[PDB]
């Protein structure tokens, strides 16, 4: 494995519904790489419909510098539109991966707590509801981390 | 250890102009780049984030592109007031990294500089040392070649330069030089003479004075 | 409407302490990450360190890690630079700034505090620079420390003409500058030059009268 991932930091925790993600993400390049890795951001809803997942950004670093390196992903914020209205206040879950030449080869995941602003909106949560009043809490202590083993060069 | 490597180090251009400054990373950098003015006294001002996203209330004039490793931003039109500094920065790779700055300056038309030497005072000497200084006033462009000479010997290594920024009424810069010696070796000479080239000047302008 | 107001700046003998804070209006700081971005004197930014209010996560440029420490204070909406061990290159202006949804971008800058790091204030010597039909005279401000001085001319009745260069830092390790102005060649002799010279560090103030 040519590249793996020493750590992840969720920066802006907790943040807005609407907020983009700020990761800083620090990796470690054993060796000169001919290909692009390529960081992505999954949202992955609690709607029951196979299309409950939404990438919401990716950012590629290429050519990979070799040793360690730290950096930010900022990613955009869920698409409220695409989101059915019982789901948006809802437990859901984030993934984090990299991919190398296509080949996805690790992948971070978290749980997601998403409540109302105040105590009235979370006792009596209104019909339509209001996106700009649900935070976000990436449950950041608890990562669930799974690597594929992959061909690089 | 990630660099922004900013150019040109100053420009002139007038209101009208189309101008450009490039700024580049010394790897590769996906979007997190900003732009910035600063005007002297005054705090930065964003203008560009996300390397081409205009932040709001900034002038449509303005706009950022990415090419490899190549940032600009680019003033289609510049206006009276676009005239200040400007600084990239990268903010993907740890450490969050400044450019070292462009200045936008006023062309104007070429003026000649006015030059004057001043001996070393006689307090100055009465106290134990010894100044000459060599000004040059109102003058454009910035560039000039001050040189001292000691009973026409040329002098190199004793001398610091110190400029204005572009005065607000007539567009021009002045320059001192001031040539430093020990008295001992100031009273050993006699001729004390500064040398300006420059664009507005013909031939070179000796001023001189003898001790 | 956003405010950043900063303070604690001034005067500090290195190896000394000083604790700067950001008092944020307007908005959550802790929806967004508060920086410290700081300019030493003509020259460019420089970045020194961040926090992120809601996560506690910060992070520090290299030349100040081990000695700043940077903190926030989410009930108050302020932040604060705890600078330890300051050496001389640290004296710059300080600024707080707030990133929000800009990829890191500052968007909102306060006005800055200056920070100068200093043990022995020296006050300027100054000579008179004698006029020899436009006649040029000055002032010659030198060996002084540290920065800065303010220069006025006739008690700042005259300003027209007047050109106060940018100070330069000597081979001594001392800072010199000067101070000139153009006047008509017929007003010598009868029209007092004065260039009034003040050294707030070092609480000095000089009046020199400038005659051919």
């Amino acid at each position: 494995s040519i590249v793996s991932l020493l750590g992840i930091k969720v920066l802006n925790n907790p943040a807005k519904f609407t907020d983009p993600y700020e990761f800083e993400i620090t990796f470690e390049c054993l060796e000169s790489l001919k290909h692009d890795l390529e960081w992505k951001l999954t949202y992955v809803g609690s709607s029951r419909s196979l299309d409950h997942d939404q990438e919401l950004d990716s950012i590629l670093v290429g050519p990979v510098p070799v040793g360690v390196n730290k950096f930010v992903f900022s990613a955009d914020p869920p698409s409220a539109e695409l989101i059915p209205a019982s789901e948006l206040v809802s437990v859901t879950v984030i993934l984090l991966s990299c991919s190398y030449d296509g080949r996805e080869f690790v992948r971070v995941g978290y749980y997601v707590n998403n409540e109302y602003d105040e105590e009235e909106l979370r006792e009596n949560p209104p019909a339509k509801v209001q996106v700009d009043h649900i935070v976000r809490n990436i449950l950041a202590e608890k990562p669930r981390v799974t690597r594929f083993n992959i061909v690089w060069d | 250890d990630i660099q922004m490597t900013q150019s040109p180090s100053s420009l002139s251009a007038s209101v009208g102009d189309r101008v450009t400054i490039t700024c580049r990373a010394s790897q590769s950098v996906s979007s997190a780049v900003a732009w910035y003015q600063q005007k002297p006294g005054k705090a930065p001002k964003l203008l560009i984030y996300s390397a081409s996203s205009l932040y709001s209330g900034v002038p449509s004039r303005f706009s950022g592109s990415r090419s490899g490793t190549d940032f600009t931003l680019t003033i289609s039109s510049l206006q009276p007031e676009d005239f200040a500094t400007y600084y990239c920065q990268q903010s993907q790779w740890y450490p969050i990294t400044f450019g070292q700055g462009t200045k936008v300056e006023i062309k104007r038309t070429v003026a000649a500089p006015s030059v004057f030497i001043f001996p070393p005072s006689d307090s100055q000497l009465k106290s134990g040392t010894a100044s000459v200084v060599c000004l040059l006033n109102n003058f454009y462009p910035r560039e000039a070649k001050v040189q001292w000479k000691v009973d026409n010997a040329l002098q190199s290594g004793n001398s610091q330069e110190s400029v204005t920024e572009q005065d607000s009424k007539d567009s021009t810069y002045s320059l001192s030089s001031t040539l430093t010696l020990s008295k001992a070796d100031y009273e050993k000479h006699k001729v004390y003479a500064c040398e300006v080239t420059h664009q507005g000047l013909s031939s070179p302008v000796t001023k001189s004075f003898n001790r | 409407e956003v405010q950043l107001v900063e303070s604690g700046g001034g005067l500090v003998q290195p190896g000394g302490s000083l604790r700067l804070s950001c008092a944020a209006s307007g908005f959550n700081v802790s929806y967004s990450s508060i920086h410290w971005v700081r300019q030493a004197p003509g020259k460019g930014l420089e970045w020194v360190a961040y926090i992120y209010p809601s996560s506690g996560y910060t992070s520090y440029a290299d030349s100040v890690k081990g000695r700043f420490t940077i903190s926030a204070d989410t009930s108050k909406n302020t932040a604060y630079l705890q600078m330890n061990s300051l050496r001389a290159e640290d004296t710059a202006v300080y600024y707080c700034a707030r990133s929000y949804s800009t990829k890191l971008a500052m968007d909102y800058w306060g006005q800055g505090t200056l920070v100068t790091v200093v043990s022995r204030r020296l006050p300027p010597s100054v000579f008179p620079l004698a006029p020899s039909g436009t006649a040029a005279l000055g002032c010659l401000v030198k060996d002084y420390f540290p920065e800065p001085v303010t220069v006025s001319w006739n008690s700042g009745a005259l300003t027209s003409g007047v050109h106060t260069f940018p100070a330069v830092l000597q081979s001594s390790g001392l800072y010199s500058l000067s101070s000139v102005v153009t006047v008509p060649s017929s007003s010598l002799g009868t029209q007092t030059y004065i260039c009034n010279v003040n050294h707030k560090p070092s609480n000095t103030k000089v009046d020199k009268k400038v005659e051919p």
